[PDB]
DNA sequence: TGTGTTTGGGAATCCGGTGCCGAGGCCGCTCAATTGGTCGTAGACAGCTCTAGCACCGCTTAAACGCACGTACGCGCTGTCCCCCGC
DNA sequence: GCGGGGGACAGCGCGTACGTGCGTTTAAGCGGTGCTAGAGCTGTCTACGACCAATTGAGCGGCCTCGGCACCGGATTCCCAAACACA
């Protein structure tokens, strides 16, 4: 028996949050993955190059915002960086 | 063997694209784009399986030859 | 009775674009592929989910194609697709040299 | 002991993804607010996507969410048709369109 | 006196640029406008010249490529003259919005 | 100074030698505007871009280098100035 | 010491295309044969492109290559152009190419 | 500070090919930007191949299949001779 | 000869029953995330140099602009013939 | 496989909009000067992240249940294509 890695928890959690009298199925749940994983390895690749670029060797959550507003079209971009930033605020905030 | 994608096939094909009328030579035409897109696709899904050792091409293999021309595919294990 | 010519196309196209499913049949396209694959290795060996991925991106393929063959027919001012706006949409999209 | 994603106030996995970055060869050295700051966003990604799709899912009288759903929402939200425009999505078919040309006078 | 025929200087005018490699717009306007639009994004932006000179080369290539294809929508229209649905189409079948 | 339209130092002669650059024999005479727009949306999608790379950088001047990185990120890569 | 290069018959540096794969972090480990391998390659292709865009300026009686004689050569091979298909050349101009219809009857 | 280029080689290669031929230097500087192209090609693909096998090393094998991925037919027929020859040469002695 | 309204009739849609299988929940387990602590160094910061980007000026001439003039191409209209469509 | 009807394609006319050419105006291009903001490099030292051993609970596999959805049949409705009314 392997070991197999996936964010159908997570994804669940995250549908409960917004639509909760709403499942999800098996293929939309693995459509999901496929989505989170795609765009995490964007979002990394892009982090990536930018450290690379800038003769850089750690990826920081400076690094992370700067992909984020390349790869999303505007608005997008603009929530996301409002969310992250909000997160990191409270992650660090807290202790 | 390319025969196989019937006249009605590519029909609702071109069904599900909007198209409301269709010529005579459409098909023959068809069929050969739709041979070479395969090709393009199997060599390197080929590819990927000699590499790995294999003899069985897997669904992964596929997924990453489809990504490899810009064509990303979700939900089959991506 | 008889339709009027070129209504049940238009019945059809709504329910082709309303549906989801696979609009080629399972076996031939199956035959097609190992066909193929046999000139490049021999005695190859497909998964089920294989073939279904390779369906499924072909027949995205095909549709794409064809939305563009139809925007290069109501160009010309036709309604009947030809070889020609084929040619014309693969050629722009890149594909064809 | 609280964890990295509860500290932070998300539900994405905050430590899987600190794990994919440093096993994922993209850099040498991993920040802190990294992970937070990407799990924050694909929370944010996938909130929005859930989003749409629900009220895909609702337009059609429908309580689970399918992928002609995710195909609908995605096709239909210009930002995310930008973000996913490369990409097939199985089972998806395709947004109702016939060209105004083909329609009977 | 003497007049050429309409098109003919189009075709000695089509084979001097096609012939030629030099680049087809001012660069003093072409300076301004890439200035005017960075303004919108950040305030007080300096350039490299060569920075300008990429911008240039990558606009005349993008826009020499999308005239082909206009022209190509053109002709297959059974027309000489490019027109503005022609950009759009070659536009819309190039995946661009 | 302030920098305004600017758009239209793409004069109808530049733009008739691109399209005679690109093989075409007979313009239409909306053809002008419509190009000005087109590139405009060009124009702005990468320069986006170069100045996001730019702001990264810390630096203050966007260099060819950021521009050819844009253009690339864009799939559409450039020969000749570096890189 | 005879270097990488000589040794395997090749013109392009082994050592230098050892140590970039190293500080690229595409592997945390890189095979002795790999360096090689992509060395002749890259000389490979080099060489063919500098083999056309010499035939090319020969034929316009001009004795330096220039990105004009580059793209000629480039856009005139068939496998050439299909593998720097999404590229642009500064100064490189097009093909000359009218279509038949524009030209008099 | 220090600059890298492949100017010298791809001169040498050059005068391999057309011994009375010279090159500018802007078509220098095209011929290291798409030297470096393809080098980031290749060698991603390797690294992408090799982490999808989950395979630690880029050893040739890695090289020879992204060669087959990237280059189209006859060039990759080629190009797998050349590398394949330069690896036999290059272990035999 | 022409404009306009109506009906049988196939085709898509709604509604109720039903049954069935996968999604959601629960449990036991384990292995990967968390804590605490050490240590090395990546980079943040200060600070210093020099280049190359910006602003300006003047002059020449080549290109852009406006306008006259003519013709040739786009577009509408008519006809026919044939080749896709519906069954 | 067949009947037929609409669309593709051919031919014609016309009218205006686009190409060609000429004279005038404008600003691009080139050179030359000067200023300074900022890019690029260097030294420090410090906080921050990698590494490791121990702890443990969150998540994953495996089972089980039932309700959401698929399917079927029956009734509702919704365009359509003639079809004749009637001006």
């Amino acid at each position: 028996r392997s070991r197999k890695e996936s964010y159908s928890i997570y994804v669940y959690k995250v549908l409960k949050q917004v639509h909760p009298d709403t499942g999800i199925s098996s293929k939309a749940m693995g459509i999901m993955n496929s989505f989170v994983n795609d765009i995490f390895e964007r979002i990394a690749g892009e982090a990536s190059r930018l450290a690379h670029y800038n003769k850089r060797s750690t990826i920081t959550s400076r690094e992370i915002q700067t992909a984020v507003r390349l790869l999303l079209p505007g608005e997008l971009a603009k929530h996301a960086v409002s969310e992250g930033t909000k997160a990191v605020t409270k992650y660090t905030s807290a202790k | 063997n390319i025969q196989g994608i019937t006249k009605p096939a590519i029909r609702r094909l071109a069904r599900r694209g909007g198209v409301k009328r269709i010529s005579g030579l459409i098909y023959e035409e068809t069929r050969g784009v739709l041979k070479v897109f395969l090709e393009n696709v199997i060599r390197d899904a080929v590819t990927y399986t000699e590499h790995a050792k294999r003899k069985t091409v897997t669904a992964m293999d596929v997924v990453y030859a489809l990504k490899r021309q810009g064509r990303t595919l979700y939900g089959f294990g991506g | 009775h008889r339709y009027r010519p070129g209504t049940v196309a238009l019945r059809e196209i709504r329910r082709y674009q309303k549906s989801t499913e696979l609009l080629i049949r399972k076996l031939p396209f199956q035959r097609l592929v190992r066909e193929i694959a046999q000139d490049f290795k021999t005695d190859l060996r497909f998964q089920s989910s294989a073939v279904m991925a390779l369906q499924e991106a072909c027949e995205a393929y095909l549709v794409g194609l064809f939305e563009d063959t139809n925007l290069c027919a109501i160009h010309a001012k036709r309604v009947t697709i030809m070889p020609k706006d084929i040619q014309l949409a693969r050629r722009i999209r890149g594909e064809r040299a | 002991a609280k964890t990295r994603s509860s500290r932070a106030g998300l539900q994405f996995p905050v430590g899987r993804v600190h794990r994919l970055l440093r096993k994922g060869n993209y850099s040498e050295r991993v920040g802190a607010g990294a992970p937070v700051y990407l799990a924050a966003v694909l929370e944010y990604l996938t909130a929005e996507i859930l989003e749409l799709a629900g009220n895909a899912a609702r337009d059609n009288k429908k309580t689970r969410i399918i992928p002609r759903h995710l195909q609908l929402a995605i096709r239909n939200d210009e930002e995310l048709n930008k973000l996913l425009g490369r990409v097939t999505i199985a089972q998806g078919g395709v947004l109702p369109n016939i060209q105004a040309v083909l329609l009977p006078k």
